[PDB]
């Protein structure tokens, strides 16, 4: 795994070399071949299949298989993604994560756009407990991005669309976490099965990080072994959820957050 | 079976059909079908007005003050949506002393009784209300 | 005029279009939701206009208190309003166009009262000054009879004492969705009546009216008053 | 050189031939990004072409991402379509003078597989798949960049319309046979006046719209019925009994649209019979204009159907009249042909 | 600005002001096209919160007495904390945000409240 910490400033780097050369200028000053100067370096991040490894390997490695992954990360002035750089760099990459200035300063945390962020591989790079989960977080999510409008007057609507609006408003604050403290998988289901099912539809919005913060510690001194055959295996079985529903019903039974 | 029989105290009516014989709470002594014509108008007691629906069917009949026109082919009920009551204008004085002064308070002080009084200041509202 | 606040703006524009957009359909589902209202008032209205017409044939001969006729002496009015503002204006034409009859009468030589039910009403008019016998708001969409009896009763109070010679409805009556008449059109005309047919089929017996030989009719004009009075409410609500 | 009437090629699939019909010799812009089925709805037509009209397909990629072209590979030797299509790939990593020149080069082909005469002769029906023209005109203005030429208007080459007509201009219906295109357009900061769109759109014939909403909805093929358009759809070329079908089913579909917020937000709760019978009829038109392809029989199982377009006009008839309004909106979903349904409606 | 070198309450201090002041930078547009009468309450108190808050982050200095002719002052860190923590509960709702200005540490506030 790779990661470049800013692409701006070596293209930054790039431009003054050039117009040292007198290279042909063009928009922003950018010389001719900027495009490639990217490209060519982003497109060395592959997965290569067994045969080419045992080729390379002259026969040393057999049924193994390669991944490089990369991170690149580019800075932009006021919002204007529509710059020169920033718009070659976007149609080269598989996605996009998007960072908003204003979420920052309004509490959100990791600080993520959800409504223009895309991924182009999506749900195949998933373990499958992951993957059956994922569902109802995309599903809330969008749900509260069309009725958050409708915040001020909401006893008119229907009981449905509250739940609705319930719902997202108590997904969107627990989508909030910390710096140098890395979840688990098993935190991460663990978190998003309690989220689905309902469990924290009579929690408060506000102390949503602290109920979230107390269960995930209450299981991982109370149910290690499970979560340890779900790190290691990641399967999701019958048994791992009738397991995972026992557990965060006795933690809801007797446990003050 | 009588020909119709309707009350109407809200925006909507309570209906009864062919009512088969007409009996009411406080009836008077000229319960019945149609007697050629009625013989009073009169305040039925607030106690709800027994009714049976044709074949002697029982329905949902509180009254909170029932008065009964009957008539050949009409018979019609003016009824309250709340609890009846006679020159109710005791409680109407006190509801208007005691909510518009607290409400009105120098508006009330005030009392401006001139009603023409500064028509330029109308004017002004008016002419605000052609500002865009 | 840089390009950073200009694209600001314009999602600022498309948030407010946003709320904007909003309030004009939950303003449409209530619009539907009074025209159905109202559709449901408009059989109490005509079922009020047949129990009127009922009374005045049964009978007629005698002459009711609020028939007698005295020169206008200090007459008040009744004027309802909105709670909230953005009605578009209509509170405010209401206002000018009473205003301006008010005045007329004052320049006539006879002084006003009036009745506050909107909130606006009561902020502008009290800014300004004026008479009042009794006032309310915050009524709330449909809002209970008994909730209004007091300024109705009050005002026919002050008419049975003499003080007050007549009322007249300030109002918006419906007429299309967006055509919405000011009407000031008078509420106690002594309540006449004129009836040259059913007669010959019906009502030659009549009653006796023991319970009340004569009485009852003020009973049924004051239940009368009230329910147009409502009907004017509900109008309102449904044209603001 | 070439003389040439309306004349316009059935695909086989209803939404396309009713509502965005083609034309032998067009160009069409495809607009829509991943996660719709682009690849699907190419695959089809690749294989509907030789099905019906015994035609070949080129597939000409500029500037395309590795991993994506590795994929496609795969899967149309998986879905047992690579025998009829050839390949010209031009990868990103490349310099632009060979992301530029490629187009030309799926082009000659072609050209060629038009121009190889059948006993009695009749030519052949060939068509080209163009992956985004919008890196065609980018590896343009970077190669003018690198040579030196000045700078036109706002960051363009001063040379770009003449380069895109001696592109576009090519495909086109001759005598002895025909050529379409069906291209992938970008749009640069969402702007139509940009001049690379501008310069686009002159010689476009229709405009294909790929919704996700319909996407996620379930519903494939996800084309938008409200925003796509064709320079065929006129009351003269494609007749008119089409053309008021295809202007009843719009404004239906519109007035769903419109009233769609309302019964999203309030429910169905309100009182009114018209609309609620225009809400049905909605339904059943969106079910209807699914339907399955032959692509997905290996991994879904079930047939494909390439109906033709007079049982899709006879049927999208029937269903505005309203003689078709006891049907379960049920019956329609991924049902082929009109008949169809009603059988499927009296399975169940 | 970690939890780790300034402490804990300073960091939440200094989160809560920010949030509160970003909130009233989106509410100006809606109080334009609609009256401030419309939003609802709990954007009432952030609109006034940011508007004392706003007035309270002055103080007079003592280099510039030229300009203004007023005397200069002085105020240290805990007494920064102590009037935010107080402001940022509700406390000092009351006192008018004209009292805020070029009035220095809250004490003071209160003082030049009780003047006017």
């Amino acid at each position: 795994l790779i990661i470049y910490d800013d692409l701006s400033k070596q293209a930054v780097a790039y431009r003054q070399i050039s117009l040292l050369l007198r290279r042909p200028p063009g928009r922003e000053a950018y010389p001719g071949d900027v495009f490639y100067l990217h490209s060519r370096l982003l497109e060395r991040a592959s997965r290569v299949s067994a045969e080419y490894v045992e080729k390379f390997t002259n026969g040393a490695v057999t049924g193994k298989t390669g991944s490089l992954t990369a991170l690149p990360i580019i800075e932009t002035q006021a919002g204007d993604v529509s710059a020169f750089v920033p718009t070659n760099v976007i149609s080269i990459t598989d996605g996009q994560i998007f960072l908003e200035t204003s979420l920052f300063n309004a509490g959100i945390r990791p600080a993520v756009n959800a409504g223009i962020s895309v991924s182009r591989v999506g749900g195949s790079a998933q373990t499958k407990i992951i993957k059956k989960l994922s569902g109802g977080i995309r599903t809330a999510l969008a749900q509260y991005r069309e009725l958050a409008a409708f915040a001020q007057f909401a006893s008119d609507l229907d009981e449905a669309t509250r739940k609705q609006l319930e719902h997202g408003q108590r997904v969107t604050e627990l989508m909030k976490q910390k710096q140098y403290a890395p979840y688990s998988i098993a935190d991460q289901a663990v978190s998003v099965y309690a989220s689905n099912e309902g469990y924290m539809a009579d929690v408060e919005v506000k102390k949503i990080v602290d109920f979230d913060a107390a269960l995930i510690a209450y299981f991982r001194s109370e149910y290690a072994p499970l979560m340890k055959q779900i790190d290691e295996t990641g399967d999701y079985n019958k048994d791992i959820e009738a397991a995972i529903k026992a557990g965060i019903e006795s933690f809801k039974a007797t446990q003050t957050y | 079976a009588t020909m119709q029989c309707d009350v109407v105290s809200v925006k909507e009516s309570i209906y009864s059909g062919a009512v088969t014989m007409l009996i009411a709470k406080g009836a008077g002594g000229e319960l019945g079908i149609l007697p050629g014509h009625a013989p009073l108008v009169t305040l039925l007691q607030p106690g709800p007005i027994r009714v049976l629906l044709e074949n002697g069917t029982e329905e949902i009949v509180y009254v909170s003050g029932g008065v009964l026109e009957v008539q050949p082919h009409v018979v019609t009920v003016l009824a309250d949506t709340a609890i009846r009551a006679d020159n109710l204008d005791e409680a109407a004085i006190l509801e208007a002393r005691k909510n518009a002064e607290q409400l009105l308070a120098n508006q009330k002080s005030d009392l401006d009784s001139a009603a023409a009084l500064a028509a330029l200041a109308e004017t002004a509202a008016q002419l605000e209300t052609i500002r865009k | 005029a840089n390009l950073k606040e200009i694209r600001a703006k314009v999602a600022s524009i498309k948030s407010t279009q946003k709320i904007t957009r909003a309030m004009q359909m939950v303003a449409a589902s209530k619009m539907r939701r009074a025209q159905e209202r109202m559709a449901q008032g408009r059989p109490y209205a005509d079922n009020m206009r047949r129990v009127i017409a009922h009374l005045v044939q049964a009978n007629p001969e005698y002459k009711h208190r609020y028939m007698v006729d005295r020169p206008v002496k200090r007459v008040g009015y009744i004027i309802v309003s909105s709670d909230r503002g953005l009605a578009g204006g209509l509170n405010i034409n209401l206002f000018k166009k009473v205003v301006q009859h008010v005045k007329a009468q004052q320049e006539q030589s006879i002084e006003v009262q009036f009745a506050l039910i909107g909130q606006k009403a009561v902020s502008f008019f009290k800014n300004y000054g004026g008479k009042v016998l009794g006032a309310t708001t915050q009524i709330g969409d449909a809002p209970s009879l008994e909730q209004l009896t007091g300024s109705v009763q009050v005002m026919l109070d002050a008419f049975d004492k003499g003080e007050l010679d007549r009322i007249y409805l300030v109002s918006n009556g419906f007429v299309n969705a967006m055509t919405q008449k000011p009407k000031v059109e008078q509420l106690v005309p002594l309540a006449p009546a004129e009836e040259g047919d059913d007669l010959n089929r019906t009502y030659g017996w009549d009653y006796i009216y023991e319970p009340e030989a004569e009485e009852l009719l003020n009973g049924l004009l004051v239940r009368y008053i009230e329910s147009m009075v409502y009907q004017g409410v509900i109008e309102n609500v449904a044209c603001e | 050189e070439q003389a040439a009437s309306t004349d316009l090629l059935e695909t086989g699939i209803k939404v396309i031939d009713l509502l965005c019909p083609f034309a032998k010799g067009g160009k069409v812009g495809l607009f829509g990004g991943a996660g719709v089925g682009k690849t699907v709805n190419m695959m089809e037509l690749i294989n509907n072409i030789a099905k019906a009209h015994s035609g070949l397909s080129v597939f000409a990629g500029v500037g395309e991402r590795t991993r994506e072209g590795n994929d496609f590979y795969h899967e149309m030797k998986d879905s047992n379509v690579l025998d009829k299509v050839a390949m010209v790939y031009g990868q990103m990593n490349e310099p632009p003078g060979n992301r530029l020149r490629v187009a030309l080069t799926g082009l000659t082909m072609a050209e060629y597989f038009r121009d190889e005469k059948d006993e009695n002769g009749k030519g052949r029906d060939v068509l080209l798949f163009v992956d985004n023209i919008y890196r065609y005109t980018l590896a343009g203005t970077e190669v003018s960049a690198l040579l030196g030429r000045m700078p036109s208007a706002v960051g363009y080459q001063p040379t770009l319309a003449e380069e895109m007509g001696v592109l576009q201009e090519r495909i086109t219906s001759t005598k002895s046979g025909s050529i379409t295109s069906i291209q992938a357009v970008y749009v640069p900061a969402d702007d139509l006046t940009d001049p690379s769109p501008a310069t686009t759109f002159a010689h476009l014939d229709a405009t294909v719209v790929l919704s996700r909403d319909i996407a996620s909805s379930g519903i494939y093929p996800a084309i938008d019925p409200l925003d796509s358009t064709s320079r065929q759809l006129d009351p003269l070329v494609v007749g008119q009994e089409h053309y008021e079908i295809a202007r009843a089913v719009q404004n239906v579909l519109q007035r769903y649209k419109e009233l769609k917020d309302i019964i999203a937000i309030l429910g169905m709760d309100e009182l009114a019979e018209e609309d609620k019978l225009v809400v049905y009829r909605a339904r059943k038109i969106q079910r209807f204009f699914s339907q399955p392809f032959h692509v997905a029989e290996v991994f879904t199982g079930a047939p494909g159907k390439l109906v033709p377009l007079k049982e899709t006009i006879r049927g999208f008839k029937g269903l505005l009249a309203g003689e078709y309004d006891h049907i379960p909106e049920q019956a329609f979903y991924m049902v082929g042909g009109i008949d169809e349904v009603i059988a499927k409606a009296e399975k169940l």
